[PDB]
């Protein structure tokens, strides 16, 4: 149903920090503990994916990892977010509307066919105390271009690499649209100057590995305002830079790019996700607000996640739980609620970007 | 009149009122005395949230009881 994907210098970090465990030298935060407690292995019986899902499995429905977390044992440490901003995961989706957010959504006609690749964009926002990603890519408070590229590169790649293959093998090309990520509510302080900064280190992710994505064709860059349209021909891709409030009748995140379509072309739509939610995030709670959770609310995303049959509501443009569970559950029957009365987890199967550039088995790229 | 309004942190905030001030009355005092905005919080006693409108005598709120404060989340 999806699929969890992290670079090779996040496998570091996560062999790493499953050392430390095991030596005494760290101990976990509140919520994986809990997951820890829940089953039956200790940290050493258990293998490199075992922990790495325990791990990704403490998340919850919905956080504000911006405003909401500590940063030490209480929640979620700077070790265990260091790993887990650095963790995307795709799904096949439906895809209902064109992701247009509030009342703009426009349904198609005929739901589309594609994917979502959801990936947490650089916590520069912080209810306490500094974040990690903080730490990385802030200099004295300034922030380091270089630095943020290695970050995005590192969050990034591994899904673009899937895809690149997922296009190979049905005989087509891809064609992806990007929103702001980063550029909201993450970006704290740096709201004002972010947005050439993520728009910068796109570019260059898709110029430096341009060798190794021949299937990749269409990049389509939407942070809504604040960034000049422009196409970059980087190498065989065409990039495009296409703020919505700047270009009239730019195409939706959840629809098909000008230069594609459903015969030559899958669609995929990057997700600004979140360090220490479910994809989809706050419509969990049935909010319909950011990136994350419009998206949610226009795919069967839930669908993806909770094994779910939904049904999508043509009138406000959001896939609803079964009908069945509205009914026996109206008041508290939200999809976050259906996880409770279900005991449904967070938890899937998890591959890593090797030095090489394949997806591989935990184990397999910590033994190379 | 004194009451007591402990936070999350367990840092105890002493208050002046009267039976009939209003809950929202309490959140603009301890705006004085602690700087946060009254739609930022969140006050709860007796396992209950209390509503801005009605009052301490409403809720049987006494001489040295103890509100608990919880901030909002906020995305
Ligand atoms: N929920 C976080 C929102 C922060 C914000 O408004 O950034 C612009």
């Amino acid at each position: 149903a999806y699929q969890l994907l992290l670079s090779k210098e996040t496998l570091n970090k996560i062999l790493q920090y499953k050392q430390n465990l095991e030596k005494g030298l760290a101990t976990p935060g509140k919520f994986f503990l809990e997951e820890l407690s829940k089953q039956e292995k200790s940290i050493s019986e258990m293998d490199i994916t075992t922990f790495t899902q325990l791990l990704i499995q403490s998340k919850k429905p919905q956080v504000f990892a911006e405003s909401q977390v500590y940063h030490d044992g209480t929640d979620w440490t700077l070790e265990e977010e260091s790993i887990l901003g650095d963790v995307s995961v795709n799904m096949p989706v439906t895809m209902y509307n064109d992701g247009g957010h509030g009342s703009s959504f426009k349904n198609h006609p005929k739901p589309i066919s594609g994917y979502l690749a959801y990936v947490p964009g650089a916590l520069l926002a912080s209810g306490s105390g500094p974040t990690s990603d903080m730490k990385e890519v802030l200099d004295n408070g300034k922030l380091n271009q270089d630095k943020l590229n290695a970050l995005y590169e590192r969050r990034l790649l591994p899904q673009l690499i899937h895809f690149n293959e997922l296009a190979r093998q049905n005989e087509k090309q891809a064609a992806i649209t990007i929103p702001g990520i980063g550029t909201g509510c993450f970006s704290g302080a740096y709201y004002d100057v972010i947005k050439p900064y993520v728009r910068n280190a796109l570019i260059h992710i898709l110029e430096k590995h341009k060798d190794s994505l021949p299937y990749i064709d269409i990049i389509h860059y939407d942070p809504y305002m604040g960034d000049e349209p422009a196409e970059k021909k980087i190498g065989h891709m065409s990039f495009r830079v296409s703020p919505s409030g700047v270009v009239r009748g730019t195409t939706g995140q959840l629809d098909y790019p000008l230069g594609s379509n459903p015969d030559t072309h899958i669609l995929v739509s990057i997700v600004a996700w979140d360090h220490f939610s479910w994809p989809g995030n706050d419509y969990w709670g049935g909010a319909r607000q950011t990136d994350d959770g419009v998206k949610a609310a226009s795919t069967d995303t839930m669908g993806q996640v909770t094994g779910a049959t939904g049904v999508y509501d043509k009138k406000w443009g959001r896939y609803m739980p079964p009908e069945s569970f509205t009914k026996d559950r109206k008041g508290m029957s939200d999809w976050g609620d259906y996880v409770r009365e279900n005991g449904i987890v967070f938890n899937g199967p998890v591959l890593a970007l090797d030095k090489s550039g394949k997806l591989d088995t935990l184990e397999n790229v910590a033994s190379r | 009149m004194q009451i007591f309004v402990k936070t999350l942190t367990g840092k105890t905030i002493t208050l002046e009122v009267e039976p009939s001030d209003t809950i929202e009355n309490v959140k603009a005092k301890i705006q004085d005395k602690e700087g946060i905005p009254p739609d930022q919080q969140r006050l709860i006693f007796a396992g209950k949230q209390l509503e801005d409108g009605r009052t301490l005598s409403d809720y049987n709120i006494q001489k040295e009881s103890t509100l608990h404060l919880v901030l909002r989340l906020r995305g």
